[PDB]
RNA sequence: AUAAAU
């Protein structure tokens, strides 16, 4: 996104590619920038969140539910990604959409048992993402918002019996009463590769000079798929040694619980 | 003999610098990249290293070009019908065959089709003419002919569709190249009567083009065989 | 004697005929053949050896020709000239700044975009942008070509405009003079400029010329002006 | 639809040892082309890669080249359009390191990869991950055939859904694709794909030598 | 240069000049197939042309277009 | 008069083509040759691969995922054509056609060009008018599926009932991909579609007890019947052109017609053309004529009919073997 | 061959016409020469924008074929080299099919060719020659060649034909055959008997057409 | 040298 001159980029590379790596800001290779998160502001929805970054990057997530027959509806969690002033079709949109749907699959990184109502019916979860503004790869930004939203989601409570095979009662839900959606949303961390250094939460200027990048998912206190290498820019993309890949996975594996801990506060 | 005759893309050919011992004196061979080769950086065991690496699948040819002796060797890779020829690009001094796309009063813009090589043979630039991806060039009214540079009637010089052999003075901007037909061997080469509606016309006089078929004569800027 | 395209020509091949609108000389076969539908008009001068012809046909899309009087509108200004369009959806024409009386490289004309100008086409090539000039040498010492002020402009087919400019037997200018004072500019590009002292008279002229353009009748036109100038009175 | 002939809209669709074959330069419509066919067990994949470029972009001030990759469904409509865009983004992240971009300023290289077929056999009492190393093989061949300068030969392998692309003789990595499968397969997949890379590399180099000869 | 030898030498050794086996399951035989031509005699039967002969038709035209000025 | 000694500026064969498409054609026609190095009536060789991409490619092993009913790969010269036939089930409450989607690849992204639009319609119109596919041949003969309580699975279908009726109807969707184009390509797409239609299998359909909740109606994953089309109406495509060349030919010790147009030079400069769909029976399905560059004498039409008939014999022979 | 046509019926177009054969009624409009879009521009010749609108529904691929065939006729008719880097918009709005559009497009195509030609004449665009188009059909039992067939005749036809010829020399010399679109199957004897009788009725039509052109236009001229 | 390169 950001446009920089050849001189500025080289200086940034020198600052960040140094053996004692220094952020232009001054951050450490594992320090995130401060974010603000709002939740439960959309009463029309079952759950909602709004995340604001330090560079003005803003993302809004909404959670809606629908009763479906899990015998015909394979995917019980659908992620939808959007950006105002941006066409839906764009390569970045579909890629993030495809990626996010894999991160939150029914039988991969999500306890889909908590969505089951009866033998025959279950709750389909629609996770709608709206990226108002972003200056870098918003994959990690969206991930934090989806997490916050799914941890403050409330679904209707069933009243009728849960055996459609025999008695076959029509799904009825008691008025007013609702049950909080107990689930373990995964997180998606993005890393930047500048020389032999690995940075958590790459800034805009940092990503521009990066040699490569990593997209690493996180669930149940361990590294999980999808794991994707990603070109943060397209002018300075280079191959990387395998030890860097193992360094990145190790880096996430030790700093993720700290992030989750700061994120798990109700 | 030290370097492989034929190299695939990514195959190491020769290091940055080289030297040998002959006649009781050290002769320094300076290896420089060429068409089909690219000087890149490779590091082994924490050691940095620069070496000439071929980027095209071809036989490899070297050629010398310029007390204690001094030398310069040119390392290149040549492929080895279909012809691509990308390395070839309009540069100041080259001769280029163009076709007139439109006529204005103070200038005449064309499009580049082929470029003359060096010792005739030409390099055809393949592109879509119905898109605009083809390189465009502009011939100024002052660059039409050395005779009377000030006042030149562009209508009586070129014509839409006529083929013009010219030489590019400069790159110009991204839109238009600079073209001059000032010399004798430059001008309208192939053309037809009535913007291409009539029969073929041939070049007789430098400022006159006639057609030995319908007897038609149109005023053009003709070159010399 | 109506003439249609592809029609046989009586004239002999050895003897040339001067080109006229409607008449086409094939660049390939060198044959002279009519391409428009209408009345053939031929003029012969002297006992022998010269001829001229054209076809009066109904067309409304103007094509610039040398020594044609046209009324254009200057949409925009370039570095050394005005961009003026004679007609809608038609190629732009090049008008030189230096193509004015008392011209100088220091002082550009005061014409603004949206002004009407009376102009004559000097150089008009098929494959080149046409050019017009405010002053025409042929007419006289003074062209009488200057940008029009106010008034009203009228769309009219090329035939009706050509008859209004070259034919003195055309009663239109006479029947309008019998009703009111008016000044008129006539363009071969099918444009007619009309201006009176009062708007009601200019409007009345507009409506008459339009109907005359529509009606195409000598008898109707005299009456037409009668009912038009009458209708304005009551409308007043 | 006023663009194509979709037929009746009230109707419904139908409801019910590694071996390689390489061929390049069989398309005269573009600057470089490649055909890749692989058959393992009951599963086989045939795809075609078409390269158009490098062609000049008017008004472009880019000091380097611009690569665009798009995957298409030739016959069987299986893979989602959203997923095709994802792989395309992954593929471009690879060749932007492979292709010497400094050679083509103010220019762009378009890469079309037609997935005409893949055959899948599943027994009854990811998916596109297996095709990825074949797409990389096809593109690297089509680019080298076209005349595009490549810093190194790009190749990859698929091990338990974990795809990783190598250059510089497996010493470094130009791409990494992990979906599902199992954990702690980091060291294993890196070694298994490195063997597939070296195997795919030599056959790719031999391919150019054969056709070029 | 000696460093070149150990690494370069190692790299050269690895390929092993391995044998290559050629086959096409479906597409390969048909797609890379070179251009071909046939001619229908008065019998209405198609007739094939030698590949060398077809080229000769090409090289003969090139000589008849260049050298044979009138 | 003028008698002039002057030299015509000559260009290499590859440069002459870029400079002028007509000039590069005339120099060829003067020696009785074409830019594609073929004579006036010389066509392009045709080699195909049928039922290679279909699910019914192998008798023993049938693809459970593949939904292609019939397929064909074709390559005439440089241009390659890949045709795939899919299907649908439609309830129904004289001859028909198929709905083709031709994708000509030129290396440009965007919407469908006017070429792909016209061809898709031209294939649909010609099949519809050549009376290849009757609406009765698309009639779906359904069946029943009765299941034992884990004891057995039973499927029953009756041949007799359908004959008496003499009702779901089949719909054939087609997609045609074109690689390496070099000229007029409608004929190639037609021929590939014809070979593909010659080998189409329609899988039988049946419903497990269900009530008009959601009910899914299904086809069988194994059993199928061959599509019956009129071989007497089956036609094939070929293109022809008319042009005049001025150039003189030297001698060392009156219109001309070209068959099967290829190369830019012929597609661009030849404005008098003839297109024919001809049948072995000798019945002719269609004829395309448009003269824009030269007069079209009746003697040239006859040659085209003879040329087209010969092509039909050749194409017909290939299908048999 | 009792066709009826009107010329110059539209106000905001350089040229227009309304051709009617039997039921089949088509109105056409022509604007040009005018400024072309960049993608339309031809360096030396005139660019043709040809549009065909159906009587019912929106334009589909069917009309895309009508546009293509109509292009093959109008292209060599117009002296395009007179208008380099210029555009000519040609729009045909079929008002009434005069035939089962689900089966045939014969009469609509011929009527579009005749109407487009008339609109080009009205617009005053350089034409190399004249042109006329007629629809022809063949019967299932009788096998007779019927020129200008009705809709009912088409239903029972074995083949349908569109013939458009290029005329010069006062409409007496067939310069070329612009378009022949034959769908169906044919016998040689019937074809030339068709062409012989067809040429006669065409020549009669031109004579009628010339009469109509002179009668309407002459009052406008002086 | 009285207002220069939309």
């Amino acid at each position: 996104h950001m446009s920089l001159s050849v001189a500025e980029k080289s200086y940034l590379y020198d600052s960040l590619a140094s053996t004692p790596s220094i952020r232009p800001d001054g951050r450490l290779p594992h320090q995130f920038r401060p974010i603000e998160i709002f939740t439960d502001f959309l009463p029309s929805s079952n759950g909602s969140s709004r995340i604001i970054a330090s560079d003005g990057s803003e993302c809004i997530v909404s959670i809606k539910s629908k009763v479906v027959d899990h015998h015909v509806e394979n995917e019980l969690l659908q992620v939808d990604v959007d950006i105002a002033g941006q066409r839906d079709d764009a390569l970045v949109v579909e890629t993030i959409t495809s990626l996010l749907n894999k991160v939150l699959k029914s039988g991969s990184g999500v306890d889909s048992s908590k969505l089951q109502l009866t033998k025959k019916y279950s709750f389909k979860i629609f996770v709608d993402v709206l990226v108002i503004s972003s200056h870098s790869h918003p994959i990690s930004l969206i991930s934090f918002a989806i997490y916050s939203a799914l941890n403050s989601t409330y679904l209707p409570k069933l009243i009728s019996a849960f055996d459609d095979l025999e008695v076959e009662e029509l799904p009825t839900f008691h008025d007013y009463d609702m049950v909080k959606l107990d689930i373990n949303p995964p997180l998606v961390f993005i890393l930047a590769v500048v020389g032999n250094n690995m940075l958590l939460d790459p800034a805009a200027n940092e990503s521009e000079v990066a040699n490569n990048g990593l997209i690493i998912s996180w669930s149940n206190g361990k590294i999980t798929s999808p794991i994707r290498s990603v070109a943060l820019n397209d002018s300075n993309v280079k191959s990387f040694k395998p030890h860097l890949l193992k360094q990145g996975l190790a880096m996430v594996e030790k700093y993720a619980p700290d992030v989750v801990r700061s994120l798990e506060n109700l | 003999f030290q370097f492989p005759e034929i190299a695939y893309p990514g195959k190491l050919i020769c290091p940055q610098y080289g030297t040998e011992n002959k006649d009781g004196e050290d002769i320094i061979f300076n290896y420089v990249p060429g068409p089909g080769t690219k000087l890149i950086q490779y590091e082994h065991n924490g050691r940095t290293l620069e070496a000439i690496t071929a980027t095209l699948v071809g036989t490899v040819r070297c050629e010398e070009e310029k007390r204690r002796t001094v030398k310069n060797i040119l390392v290149s890779v040549l492929p080895g019908a279909n012809n691509d020829f990308a390395n070839n690009l309009p540069k100041e001094g080259d001769i280029v065959l163009t076709r007139v796309t439109r006529l204005s009063l103070q200038r005449a813009n064309v499009e580049i089709l082929a470029v003359e090589d060096k010792p005739a043979t030409f390099s055809v630039s393949q592109a879509s003419s119905d898109l605009g991806e083809t390189f465009r060039g502009i011939i100024r009214s002052q660059d039409v002919r050395s005779t009377d540079r000030d006042r030149v009637k562009v209508i009586e010089c070129f014509k839409p569709g006529d083929i013009v052999r010219a030489q590019v003075l400069s790159l110009g901007d991204g839109t238009n190249y600079y073209l001059t037909t000032a010399r004798n061997d430059l001008g309208v080469v192939f053309a037809r009567a009535a913007n291409g509606a009539g029969g073929l016309m041939y070049a007789t006089d430098w400022q006159m083009m006639t057609s030995p078929v319908t007897g038609a004569t149109e005023k053009r800027k003709c070159a010399k065989p | 004697t109506f003439i249609f395209p592809g029609d046989s020509f009586p004239v002999d091949p050895t003897t040339p005929v001067k080109l006229g609108p409607g008449i086409y000389c094939d660049p390939n076969t060198q044959e002279i053949r009519p391409v428009n539908t209408g009345v053939l008009h031929v003029s012969a001068k002297g006992k022998s050896g010269v001829q001229t012809a054209y076809i009066d046909y109904s067309s409304k899309r103007y094509i610039p020709s040398v020594n044609d009087f046209v009324i254009g509108v200057i949409i925009g200004t370039f570095s050394d000239s005005y961009k003026v369009s004679l007609q809608n959806f038609s190629s732009s024409v090049s008008l030189s700044y230096m193509a004015f009386p008392n011209a100088s490289k220091k002082n550009r004309p005061t014409l603004q975009v949206g002004d009407l100008v009376y102009a004559r086409v000097c150089t008009a090539e098929k494959e080149l942008e046409a050019e017009i000039e405010c002053f025409d040498s042929t007419t006289g010492r003074d062209a009488g070509f200057g940008i029009l002020e106010d008034g009203m402009i009228i769309d009219v087919n090329l035939n009706f405009a050509r008859q209004l400019l070259f034919n003195n037997d055309f009663p239109l200018l006479k029947v309008l003079a019998a009703h009111t004072k008016f000044e008129v500019a006539i363009g071969l590009n099918g444009k007619i400029w009309v201006k009176c002292e009062e708007l009601s008279n200019t409007l009345a002229c507009y409506r008459t010329i339009m109907e005359c353009c529509q009606k195409n009748d000598t008898a109707a036109f005299k009456d037409i002006a009668k009912r038009q100038f009458k209708e304005i009175l009551t409308v007043k | 639809d006023r663009r194509r002939l979709l037929g009746p809209a009230a109707a419904k669709p139908m409801a019910f040892e590694q071996e390689l074959s390489l061929h390049t330069g069989f398309i005269e419509n573009c600057n470089g082309s490649a055909l890749v066919e692989a058959r393992s067990l009951g599963h086989q994949t045939s795809l075609i890669s078409a390269v158009y470029g490098p062609r000049s972009i008017r008004g472009s001030f880019t000091s380097q080249g611009t690569i665009s990759i798009q995957l298409k469904n030739g016959l069987l409509e299986k893979y989602n359009t959203n997923e095709l865009k994802e792989v395309s983004s992954f593929l471009m992240g690879i060749f932007n390191s492979v292709v010497n971009l400094s050679r083509y300023p103010k220019s762009g290289i378009d890469i079309f990869v037609y997935l005409t077929y893949d055959k899948d056999l599943t027994n009854n009492p990811s998916q596109i991950s297996s095709l990825i190393p074949h797409c990389i093989t096809s593109i690297t061949l089509a680019l080298a055939d076209a005349g595009i300068e490549l810093v190194d030969m790009a190749g990859a392998g698929e091990a338990n859904g974990t795809v990783v692309s190598f250059i510089k003789n497996g010493e470094e990595i130009v791409g990494f694709w992990k979906d599902d499968g199992d954990d702690e397969d980091l060291l294993e997949c890196l070694d298994r794909c490195k063997e597939q890379y070296n195997r795919y590399r030599d056959l790719m180099i031999s391919c150019l030598m054969n056709q070029e000869t | 240069m000696e460093r070149f030898s150990v690494l370069c030498n190692s790299n050269i050794s690895k390929s092993r000049a391995k044998p290559v086996t050629n086959s096409s399951i479906l597409l390969g035989k048909i797609l890379p197939r070179e251009e071909h031509d046939i001619a229908y005699s008065k019998d209405g039967l198609p007739n094939k042309v030698k590949t060398e002969d077809i080229r000769i038709r090409a090289q003969n035209f090139k000589s008849a277009l260049a050298n044979l000025e009138d | 008069l003028e008698t002039i000694e002057i030299h015509p500026i000559t260009f290499p064969p590859e440069v002459l083509a870029r400079i002028s498409p007509e000039l590069s054609l005339q120099r060829h026609l003067s020696l009785g040759i074409r830019p594609c190095l073929r004579k006036y009536e010389e066509f392009r060789d045709v080699a195909i691969e049928n039922n290679t991409l279909s699910r019914y490619a192998d008798a023993g092993n049938i693809d459970t995922k593949n939904n292609i009913l019939g397929s064909n790969v074709l390559k005439s010269g440089k241009t390659i054509v890949i045709t795939s036939i899919t299907g649908g089930i439609i309830e129904e409450t004289n001859y028909a056609s198929v709905y083709p989607v031709v994708e000509v690849e030129r290396g440009r992204v965007g919407a469908c060009t006017d070429e792909e639009m016209t061809i898709s319609q031209k294939l649909h119109d010609s099949i519809l008018h050549s009376r290849i596919l009757p609406k009765k041949a698309l009639k779906v003969k359904a069946g029943v599926r009765s299941a034992n309580e884990d004891g057995t699975f039973s499927v029953l279908y009756p041949d007799e009932l359908e004959d008496d009726t003499l009702k779901w109807s089949y719909v054939l969707y087609a997609k045609i991909v074109v690689l390496s184009r070099t000229g007029p390509v409608f004929d190639l797409c037609w021929n590939s579609l014809m070979y593909a239609l010659q080998s189409v299998k329609l899988p039988r359909a049946f419903i497990d007890e269900r009530a008009s909740e959601t009910y899914e109606i299904i086809c069988d994953q194994t059993k199928s019947v061959p599509l019956m089309i009129n071989a007497k109406n089956i036609a094939f495509a070929s293109n022809y052109g008319i042009v005049e060349l001025d150039p003189e030919c030297q001698l060392q010790n009156n219109t001309v017609l070209i068959a099967d147009l290829d190369t830019e030079a012929e597609e661009t400069s030849i404005h008098s053309t003839i297109s024919i769909l001809a049948a072995p029976s000798g019945n002719y399905k269609q004829l395309t004529l448009m003269g824009g560059g030269a007069k079209i004498t009746p003697e040239m039409i006859k040659r085209s009919l003879l040329l087209s008939r010969v092509r039909a014999d050749d194409l017909s022979t290939r299908f048999n073997i | 061959m009792s066709v009826q046509a009107e010329i110059g019926i539209l106000d905001h177009v350089d040229g227009s016409s309304e051709f009617v054969s039997q039921d089949t009624k088509v109105i056409c409009s022509v604007t040009g020469p005018i400024e072309p879009k960049a993608r339309q521009e031809l360096p030396t010749q005139l660019a043709l924008e040809i549009i065909v609108r159906p009587a019912k529904g929106v334009a589909t691929t069917r009309e895309k074929v009508l546009e293509d065939k109509l292009r093959a006729v109008l292209t060599p008719l117009i002296t395009r080299h007179c208008y380099p880097r210029q555009l000519c918009q040609i729009t045909c709005q079929i008002l009434e099919s005069g035939e089962d559009e689900a089966e045939f497009s014969l009469r609509e195509l011929s009527c579009c060719i005749n109407a487009a030609f008339l609109a080009l004449v009205d617009a005053g665009i350089a034409l190399n020659s004249m042109c006329a188009s007629i629809p022809i059909a063949i019967i299932k039992d009788t096998s007779d060649i019927i020129v200008d067939p009705t809709a009912e005749q088409l239903k029972i036809s074995l083949s349908v034909h569109t013939l458009a010829l290029e005329f010069v020399n006062g409409g007496k010399v067939v310069k070329n055959v612009l378009l022949l679109d034959s769908n169906g199957d044919f016998n040689e004897d019937q074809l030339f008997s068709l062409l012989e009788l067809g040429e006669q009725k065409c020549q009669e039509l031109v004579t009628n057409i010339r009469r109509i052109i002179q009668d309407n236009i002459s009052p406008r001229l002086v």
